[PDB]
């Protein structure tokens, strides 16, 4: 059993639209796909079911979940919940400064309205209040209340625009001060007026049924790799269909990065919601969070849709990775995980762990001879043991039998542990590369300790030292059994 | 990218007394084998013989360093392999076992007789420990 939030109280804190969720239950188990989902802004929900318009790629501004611009997003990022980091609100800018210019026309910003309605709601989720009535030069406002130290706010009794300011005294991230002025917020062109933009959904992955794969691959195309006579390279093809119509993810240019199946998927959604009768175009835009490599993020709770119509909700990440695991890469399910965990994401410096079963069996498997030169590459910040590697991995045993197989392969694992000692016993040359032999050396070990363990604890002492050729695999032949 | 590319380097200092890099058409591939990629003589005589082609054909970095950027290009898998493996590994013991094989394959359509099964695992093998590592399902996807 896992702590996991089930039911309303998940959907509930999912920040999904209710009535869209529900929605989307329907292509959950209608395609027997597990369907989830980041987080998405709760300020922003109403808003979204209002139908305001949701940000693409094109904006990249995080929305606001404070003060009155909270669930929109604020061009001036420093409204928005970044509110305070610099580098951040910094970074939020630019993206808004290149939404606005390198889009002229698709985007822009209007000034912040929000009207009896809204200040409504938000005065429910305790966000702002209605104060005082403030008059400055012949125009009325009410100071809009906030539980803020830096800015100040206000509404026009005329056009309902939101001013703000910062407070006497105090100044802003990036050593301003100003006076009333208009929050303004990101806009869309839609039809020649500006629309505002808010939150979209964010599906954190998307994982079909191995099953499901199947429709996608033409039963032509199929049926050959199968009806294959040979039965080794069979597989390949078989698995190569795999990759194609189930992996290898491509720039859509405004979608993202997805495949075929993700972005067919994605319309499904947006269909669906749509005829829920959401006015303000897709809500789910630009695919999944595993093929976000660059700016990788991670968040505390995952929304799940199960190909069952259910609502589990992971309350960490130790959670959601730990569901994953058991439900959707172990029930034969396609799921593929962010090439950047493990890893130290480039853009933001991000170290996102997850587990990764070919790691896992690392140390009792012995490197390829490439794998061994990539050791060699991404170490290189100041010999003919790549042999060794590429001969036991010689994919031409295929007409061995596995007696012989664990045989010539204990041997050339054991040829290679000779190169790896030859050296760790010649001059010091650097302790960076040494604390690498000694790794091969124990894996190197461990794997041909592990062939040997169906017929050795010490069988090194006495096997060839030093000749060469032919008469040592010789020698061999007896010092087995 | 930049690592398909910083790796390569490595190789030049594996066998090739000509010192300052220069190996030739009658040991290049023992560059490529040792590496990635497996072309036959076939494919090693038209690909080498367009770019450095003077009188000895000499071999160097602007030139390996530019021939995968075409053979090492279409294939840029190894992601899009390496992924592949975690998909019939369900069971996350690290390694592709006969069962693992066939609840995939039950699924893409074709239900296997569990003898077949027995036997891609057998070819598909390698070391012979009864089951694929991702090295081997590696090779055995490429070579
Ligand atoms: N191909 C992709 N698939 C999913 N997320 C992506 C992709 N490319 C980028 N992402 C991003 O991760 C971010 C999440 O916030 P945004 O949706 O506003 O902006 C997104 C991008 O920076
Ligand atoms: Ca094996
Ligand atoms: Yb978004
Ligand atoms: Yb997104
Ligand atoms: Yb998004």
């Amino acid at each position: 059993r896992i702590d996991v939030l089930k039911g309303e109280k998940a959907l509930k804190a999912s920040g999904l639209v209710p009535e869209h969720a529900d929605a989307f239950k329907k292509i959950a188990r209608e395609l027997n796909t597990y369907i989830l989902f980041r987080p998405v802004n709760k300020l922003a929900t109403n808003l979204i079911k209002s139908g305001v318009a949701t940000k693409g790629l094109n904006v990249h501004g995080k929305s606001s979940d404070w003060g009155p611009v909270a669930g929109y997003i604020p061009f001036d990022q420093d409204l928005s919940k970044k509110h305070g980091q610099q580098l951040a609100v910094e970074k939020g800018n630019l993206e808004n400064k290149k939404s606005i210019t390198e889009h002229e026309g698709e985007i822009g910003k209007i000034p912040l309205k929000l009207d009896h309605l809204r200040i409504e709601e938000l005065k429910e989720n305790g966000i702002i209040l209605k104060g005082k009535k403030e008059i400055d030069n012949g125009k009325k406002y009410y100071l809009l209340e906030s539980n803020n130290q830096v800015y100040e706010f206000r509404i026009s009794d005329e056009n309902n625009e939101v001013q703000y300011k910062t407070k006497e005294g105090k100044i802003t991230v990036l050593g301003e001060k100003f006076n009333w002025r208009n929050i303004e917020v990101m806009a869309k062109n839609v039809e020649g007026v500006l629309k505002p933009l808010t939150a979209d959904y964010d599906l954190f992955a998307l994982a079909p049924s191995l099953t499901e794969i199947k429709k996608q691959i033409p039963q032509k195309e199929w049926d050959k790799v199968v009806n294959t006579p040979n039965s080794l390279e069979k597989q390949k093809g078989v698995t190569n269909l795999l990759i194609k119509y189930g992996i290898e993810r491509k720039p859509d240019s405004t979608k993202g990065t997805l495949s075929n199946w993700q972005k067919q998927m994605l319309d499904r959604l947006n269909e669906a919601v749509k005829y829920t009768g959401y006015t303000g175009g897709d809500v789910v835009n630009h695919g999944t969070e595993q093929d976000n490599e660059e700016f990788p993020e991670k968040d505390n709770e995952i929304f799940i849709i199960n190909p069952e119509g259910e609502f589990i909700l992971t309350k960490n990440w130790e959670m959601t990775g730990r569901f994953i695991e058991k439900n959707i890469t172990g029930k034969d399910y396609l799921y593929y995980f962010n090439r950047s965990y493990n890893k130290i994401a480039p853009g933001n410096k991000a170290y996102i762990e997850w587990t990764d079963p070919i790691t896992k069996a690392k140390i009792n498997t012995i490197p390829t001879s490439a794998e061994f030169i990539k050791n060699l590459s991404s170490i290189r910040r100041s010999k003919k043991i790549a042999g060794y590697l590429s001969d036991y991995y010689n994919s031409a045993n295929h007409i061995f039998s596995q007696e012989k197989k664990r045989k010539i392969s204990i041997f050339r694992g054991i040829q290679a542990y000779n190169e790896i000692e030859n050296v760790l016993k010649s001059k010091q040359i650097a302790p960076e590369y040494k604390n690498y032999f000694q790794y091969l050396k124990e894996r190197i070990t461990n794997q041909v300790q592990l062939l040997l363990t169906h017929q050795f604890k010490l069988l090194y002492k006495q096997l060839n030292f030093t000749e060469n050729e032919t008469d040592n695999f010789e020698v061999f032949q007896k010092i087995i059994d | 990218t930049e690592e398909q590319i910083a790796e390569f380097k490595e190789a030049f200092s594996l066998f090739d007394k000509d010192g300052d890099g220069t190996i030739t058409t009658k040991e290049l591939g023992t560059v490529m084998r040792s590496l990635g990629q497996n072309p036959t003589e076939a494919e090693l005589q038209d690909m080498i013989n367009e770019v450095d082609a003077d009188g000895n054909g000499t071999i160097d970095f602007p030139e390996f360093l530019t021939m995968m950027a075409r053979k090492m290009k279409d294939t840029d898998s190894e992601e899009e392999i390496r992924e592949a493996f975690r998909v019939f590994d369900k069971d996350g013991n690290g390694y592709i076992s006969a069962a693992e094989l066939r609840h995939v394959m039950t699924n893409l359509g074709e239900k296997l007789t569990d003898e077949e099964v027995d036997e891609m695992i057998r070819e598909a093998d390698i070391d012979g420990d009864g089951q694929v590592n991702y090295e081997e399902f590696v090779q055995m996807m490429t070579a």
